[PDB]
């Protein structure tokens, strides 16, 4: 059971002076000889995705710092000399660009998988909340890297996404004030947020750390709704080299796809609106933040008093819950019940493999994430308005009822035992 | 005696960590060359009435639209009623209904309001410029970040902005020029 | 049909007599009006695009505007090293550099400088001042060809720009007839080299990088198939 | 024995749900409670003065940032930005600049201390590696900061400590031009030192888990050369609260003092010269780079063939091997002999507080690297030529030959035992 | 003595009459070849030193030379949100904003522009074009006056700077002998405040800190000697 | 095979790994924006001989004059006594003797020296432009900030300066042009 087999420090003198510092203990013990479950699909790989991507964003970005200067009248030109003189230019700030998009493309899967899998499920509460905690850093740094080309979206995206803390009253002002160094945006928002931008990465890096250390304390999920059975587990191979060279395999193809798009297609993720100077006096049409918000964005945009189904009408009971509020509220929302689900649904059982009903609605839920992807980039205008609230309300509801009943009267199904699934 | 002793201690200890944090927080706020936050003198200079003026200030635009007769008339043919925002937010006169004959300016230093209009040209949703020139579903701006109608005077008409478009402070300077500040 | 460029897949490093002649163009017409400040001088004997001879650079360089200093105010010679000059108001337009991303790009501008046909037959009149083109599609309408809801019936919009060439402008050293579509199809090929020089490195690389780690993929799928034999061989 | 204590996670519910994330167990049983002797002098607490003062210039650099700008024409306006119109301003810079002085004044004492109580020695090397490889880093780190400013010191500071690298044949000036970004000192240079001066702490503060982890596994030294007796140990109390206390209340001691300096002598330790915009055509007089680096600017240039003790002279038997090349390997070596210390010292004894003539040896080497620190500010004329060459040779001498000699005949004293000296 | 000023020590927050005296020989005297960029007008509104009337500042602001602009090219009022003037070169010296900090500083200043005499028996004739300084050294020193190897045996070297005061050059609005010494005094002060603006709120910080943190490390050592009282009692 | 295919899969690993490592060494050489500077050129043609040619570079300017014969045989007849600066600063060469023939400069692919001279117009003391134009006290520069008097060849004489205009490296492009770099 759990076998660590530390080795014993007998290989020879090198490996028992060695006991100063145990880290060849840590690693070997425990890092690489992790047993894992034979019966893992192709979705239990993402998360070297994300640790290798989160590696080269971050090497690109020290590199690309070593040309940007931070300031109104100098961002643009020093994104140019990036892409035009210096030795690798392009290819940087296309990996880096790029990258954030394969980034959380990665997260979303991972993620996704985890919702079906039963990986939320106790006991894995932590690495949960972890998760939820990295989202909301990762997201808040790509929000202060899109912004340092001093492009025109990137002036405008800041602007709402700024406004957004201004809309709460009494203390809205305040703190939209003390975030962008001055009433309005200009080069202290830019200071702050490449600080920030280039400081948060680390935080997530230390996060992983404690995201990494969580699942090995406790077990990786498993296609099925059964573990290790530790009491010896012929069961759970190792990590390396079988596990290793799988994950290998899949990050080498996705690199690949990866490197063709940043070949042959790299401005096409992008906006072109931010290959123009800023003009504060100008706004474009479609402002269109990015692919990654789209739907906070819309569950925001949705709630403003234009349905039959509209809540904003009854929440004006108390003067002070406007719809702006309301809207941020909901957002907020959107993501604190995602992190509350190992606490709402009541099931004693696992991965959705087994249960019909949690099928259909996952694969429902998963058509409202593309919906509301593809709704934030369409105006305000019948019906795409009767669209978005239709597809908010059906993540609140999914999320807050859907998974009680179905942990009531959701076990239709033979389980399966025997981790050691030889078929 | 222990209790009092150790508990004290630590309060001192909080205390100064307080105070010792606190202006971590204080920097970020706004700095003394940002604190000037004065007034810009903006001279029509025959804008070729009826277009629009647009011009920098506090970091934001400020609109400066002569009127056009038929968008006067929309405007003064808009009861109350049936309006959003009727707190005529223009900060240079108190709370009084947005109407059009408070809402338009003042007048030249002669008497006059339906002839000129100068509003803070920025949406009250979350700070976008609307489009100006005639636009939108009631012949006046459009915000194309969320799509929020204006009106001809500005009130705010179909859409999330909750309120109108806001009126500084400013005066005349005597028949060619506007004070902002 | 669509006239697709040289640049347009997987191929195509940037045919360099097109831009030439694109060069041709730009500093006898377009330039009146706009400017590249984002686009040294020195790029036009770098290879990947016009390898124009050095000497000629320095030369068409003393030959432009005064770019004054940064250090001790002072009219200059305008040294190559120095960037394209900038018009900026009072009849001008935007700079140049980047407007081949900024909008599927170069067709918008063949498609764009193509067409300013005379005024519809819905306000022949027209305005004074704007003149009329086929594809922009950020100008301002006449409320005579508006529909019901504030949309134009037009295909394009009115334009502060006016018709940029004739039917013969220019000549072209090389021997070709330099009609207004080549020209326009030229121009664009240079405007897009001013937007992105380093195109030809950008296949080259993918191509090097694509063949590279289709190879370790294929190897590393052999060493799974191998790793994982003993365990997938009596299903 | 070495008792962790791991609390048996028995206090509650909320104890026992952790063992999903053990960091509470972590914390307890090994970083609070790590058994300490109770012969501690007041020479161990300069560990945590450096821990505090890293955590200072961490977070008092990443304020700064959000109103430095990196570039030749906007970094001096920006640091008068900072002394003027921000709110604390003054105080970050002054306690950003000085804390470096502090901090490297901690690590000296910190680094005397362990030659003295041989922490060097036995089994205690990986802290002494680690240590030294830190050293580099943060010497590397506030050069890379003192050019900031774009001053008139940091312009030339920067310039000959380059042209060392430049000095070596074959593979200098390429090492140059890679380095500065081109021939010599511009804007690009300035964006590298800020990136890289931006980034080395984090490394520093991993290196300092690693320094924690260690001398965590291999037992602090304690005054004498006995160990806390594992077989149940009455001495050896816990470091929590008695130790943190008292390094706390020296530290509150240090930082007093300190902010009086800030307050009253802030312009002190700094050179006027780097209040002056820069000129690469004029170049002050007595550039003298700082003082946490004089020791070893004197080693390199007191060496140029102007004495009898001359042995440029007889290198020159190489036609490689010139002037300037021999004082940056004399350098680079006066570093890695103290690397290597640990493995010269043959000695089966521990602190020379029971090794006389040690203790002699040891004061006359700190009053060496006193003297070194005031005669790099003092022109190379008559006569501090010979005393600079008189400290060079004798650190060497020390560091290559003393220890060997005292090791065969240097126990001329009583050990004691019982590191329980209850005297 | 010495000549102390009323900030040298641990008080002394810049007595403000002293600055608004070095005020009114600043902008009348050192102005006409020195600037301060680095200050910025508002500042004479700002606690700490001149309190004066901020409607005297965008007065004697728009009194002042012309700073074009930043946007649009054109001769503006100069808004006292901008800096003081740069005089640069032609005749010109440096910038005063830091001077103070760039040499005890402000006594420098002192007897600097104090002490301008005669040229000494030395080299009486001088030199055609430069002035003579007993306290400036980094300046030139003729043949006649060095020694054998170099060094001059002049206190002080020849300054390019004249003689800025005579006896009686300006009047004090508030009454006072308006002689040289009171003028250096006073304009040494207002330099040493548009270097270091914020020197008392400095001091106020220094003696606060210092209050709470010997505070904290009493109630530490009282702490200490009580957890450490059962081992240090027998002996 | 079992070592074929494993030490093959290494090495494939690692030249991936080495070809995307190197250009992260590469960034951080010469950008384009810098490489434009080492190598600077300044036609001469024709700047009618005798009296100056200035040119920006580094930062600093560049004199190339041309010779006048009284210009000439006054800097011929200086003999190595009473200079101060006797090293000939050129770095085109070695060390030197500060004389005319080695000083003035290489023959234009030809041969003969007494006819240009293009050194470094930064006064030695601490920076400054020496006016030239036949001035001070030598027939030569004279440097306003302290009072340096150099002579025709561009040696330091009467004053602080200590040493003479130095000579950076230069050669001709066949008798119409000069490289600086
Ligand atoms: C002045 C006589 C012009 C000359 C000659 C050329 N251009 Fe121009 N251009 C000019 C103006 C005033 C404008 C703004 C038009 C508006 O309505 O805002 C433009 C615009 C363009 C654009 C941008 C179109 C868009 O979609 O925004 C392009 C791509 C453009 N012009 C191209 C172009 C070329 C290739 C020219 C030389 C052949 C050229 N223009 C000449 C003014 C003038
Ligand atoms: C031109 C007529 C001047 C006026 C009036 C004042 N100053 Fe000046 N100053 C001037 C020059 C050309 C120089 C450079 C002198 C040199 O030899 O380089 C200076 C220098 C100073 C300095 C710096 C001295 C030093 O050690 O470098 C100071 C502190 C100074 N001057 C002060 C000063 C004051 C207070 C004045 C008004 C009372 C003033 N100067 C007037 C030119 C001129
Ligand atoms: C060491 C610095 C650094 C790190 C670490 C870093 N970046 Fe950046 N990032 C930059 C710089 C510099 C820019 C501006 C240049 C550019 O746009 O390529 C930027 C820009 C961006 C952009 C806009 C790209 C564009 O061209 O408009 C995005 C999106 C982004 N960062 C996201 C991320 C995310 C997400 C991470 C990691 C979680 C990350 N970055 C890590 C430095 C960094
Ligand atoms: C909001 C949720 C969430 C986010 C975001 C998230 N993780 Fe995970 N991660 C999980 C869950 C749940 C598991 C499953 C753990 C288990 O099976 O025991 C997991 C597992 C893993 C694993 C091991 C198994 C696997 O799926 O590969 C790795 C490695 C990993 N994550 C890395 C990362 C990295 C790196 C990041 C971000 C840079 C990240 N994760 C972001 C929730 C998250
Ligand atoms: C987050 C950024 C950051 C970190 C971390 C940081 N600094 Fe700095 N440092 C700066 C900035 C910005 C400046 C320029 C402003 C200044 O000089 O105060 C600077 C300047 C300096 C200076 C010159 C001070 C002056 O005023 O001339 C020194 C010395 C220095 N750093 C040393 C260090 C050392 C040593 C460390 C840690 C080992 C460190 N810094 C950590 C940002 C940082
Ligand atoms: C070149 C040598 C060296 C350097 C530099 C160094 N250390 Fe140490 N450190 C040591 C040695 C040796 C010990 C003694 C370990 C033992 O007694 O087991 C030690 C002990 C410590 C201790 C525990 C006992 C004590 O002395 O306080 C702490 C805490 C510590 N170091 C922190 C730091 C930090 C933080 C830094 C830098 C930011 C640092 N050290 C730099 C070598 C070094
Ligand atoms: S920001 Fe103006 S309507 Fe959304
Ligand atoms: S600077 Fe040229 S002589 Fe003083």
């Amino acid at each position: 059971s759990g076998i660590p087999h530390d080795h014993y420090e007998p290989k020879t003198g090198i490996e028992k002076w060695l006991h100063d510092r145990l880290p060849i203990v840590g690693l070997v013990y425990d890092t690489i000889m992790i047993p894992t479950p034979k019966n893992l699909n192709w979705w239990w790989i993402w998360g070297i995705v994300l640790a290798f991507t989160l590696v080269l964003q971050i090497v690109t970005g020290i590199v690309l710092a070593m040309h940007y200067t931070p300031h109104v009248d100098l961002a643009f030109a020093s994104v140019e000399h990036i892409m035009r003189d210096v030795n690798g230019g392009w290819a940087m700030r296309y990996i880096h660009a790029n990258g954030a998009s394969l980034f959380f493309l990665a997260v979303y899967i991972h993620i996704f998988r985890g919702l079906y899998y039963g990986s939320y499920k106790a006991p894995r509460e932590i690495t949960w909340i972890v998760g939820m905690v990295i989202y909301l850093l990762m997201m808040g740094t790509a929000f202060m890297g899109y912004v340092l080309p001093w492009g025109q979206m990137s002036f405008w995206g800041a602007t709402v996404i700024t406004g957004l803390f201004g809309a709460i009253p009494g203390i809205g002002p305040s703190i939209q004030a003390w975030l962008l160094g001055g009433p309005a945006v200009d080069n202290a928002t830019l200071n702050r947020f490449f600080s920030l931008h280039y400081l948060l990465p680390f935080v997530i890096a230390a996060l992983v750390a404690i995201h990494i250390w969580a699942f090995h304390t406790t077990g990786n999920n498993n296609p099925t709704g059964v573990e290790v059975r530790r009491t010896a587990e012929k069961d759970t191979l190792p990590f390396w080299p079988y596990f290793v060279i799988k994950d290998l395999f899949a990050l080498a193809l996705v690199l690949l796809g990866f490197f063709a798009v940043v070949a042959y297609m790299p401005n096409y993720l992008g906006h072109p609106d931010n290959y123009v100077q800023a003009n504060p006096l100008s706004t474009p049409a479609h402002i269109v933040p990015e692919w990654y918000f789209l739907p906070f964005y819309a569950i925001l945009r949705a709630f403003a008093a234009d349905v039959w189904v509209v809540i904003l009408v009854d929440g004006l009971t108390f003067g002070i819950v406007d719809a702006k509020f309301f809207g941020v509220i909901a957002m907020f929302g959107a993501i604190a019940v995602m992190a509350l689900a190992p606490w709402l649904d009541t099931s004693k059982v696992r991965s959705g493999a087994y249960r019909p009903k949690f099928r259909m609605w996952f694969w429902f839920l998963v058509l409202d994430f593309v919906v509301l992807t593809w709704v934030g980039a369409m105006p305000t205008e019948y019906p795409y308005d009767w669209i978005s609230l239709i597809a908010s309300t059906y993540w609140f509801a999914y999320f807050l009822v859907i998974l009680p009943l179905l942990g009531a009267t959701e076990k239709p199904e033979p389980i399966p035992a025997s981790i050691e699934e030889d078929f | 005696r222990r209790d009092f002793l150790y508990h004290a201690t630590a309060a001192t200890g909080v205390v100064v960590t307080g105070a010792a944090v606190w202006p971590l927080i204080n920097q970020m706020n706004a700095s003394a060359d940002v604190k000037a936050m004065a007034s810009i003198f903006v001279d029509v200079s025959a804008v070729e009435v009826g277009t629009q003026l647009t011009v920098k200030w506090r970091g934001k635009p400020v609109f400066i639209r002569r009127r056009d007769e038929k968008d006067i008339e929309l405007a003064r043919s808009v009861p109350l009623g049936a309006l959003r925002d009727t707190s005529a937010e223009n900060a240079n006169k108190p709370g009084a209904e947005a109407t059009d004959e408070n809402r338009t300016l003042p007048a030249f230093d002669g008497t006059n309001t339906g002839e000129w209009l100068v509003m803070l040209g920025v949406c009250t949703h979350l700070g976008c410029v609307p489009m100006g020139d005639k636009s939108g579903d009631f012949g006046g701006w459009f915000c194309p970040c969320h799509g929020s109608h204006y009106d001809s005077a500005g009130r705010i008409r179909k859409g999330p902005a909750p309120r109108n478009l806001d009126i500084p402070v400013a005066a005349f300077v005597d028949e060619t020029t506007i004070k902002l500040g | 049909p669509d006239h697709a460029f040289s640049f347009e897949g997987i191929f195509g490093k940037y045919d360099q007599a097109q831009l030439r002649r694109g060069f041709q163009v730009y500093n006898e017409v377009c330039s009146a009006c706009h400017g590249m400040k984002f686009v040294p001088i020195r790029t036009l004997a770098d290879d990947g695009g016009p390898q124009l001879d050095p000497t000629f650079v320095r030369e068409y360089a003393a030959g432009l505007d005064t770019i004054i200093d940064k250090d001790s105010g002072e009219e200059r010679d305008r040294k190559e090293t120095d960037m394209f000059p900038t018009r900026v108001g009072d009849g001008m337009g935007p700079d140049l550099s980047v407007m081949a991303k900024a909008r599927g790009g170069p067709e918008y501008i063949y498609n764009y400088v193509i067409g300013f046909e005379e005024n519809p037959e819905c306000a022949p009149e027209g305005i004074d001042g704007y003149y009329y083109n086929k594809t922009f599609q950020i100008g301002g309408v006449p409320d005579t060809c508006k529909d019901a809801a504030g949309v134009k019936i037009t295909h394009g919009s009115w334009a502060r720009m006016p018709p940029p060439l004739v039917d013969d402008q220019v000549t072209y050293e090389d021997g070709t007839p330099a009609t207004v579509d080549q020209m326009a199809q030229d121009v664009s090929a240079f405007l897009m080299w001013a937007a992105e020089p380093k195109l030809v490195a950008r296949k080259q690389m993918g191509l090097v990088a694509m063949v590279m780690l289709g190879l370790l993929s294929v190897m590393l799928y052999l060493t799974n198939k191998r790793l994982w034999a003993p365990y997938k061989g009596h299903k």
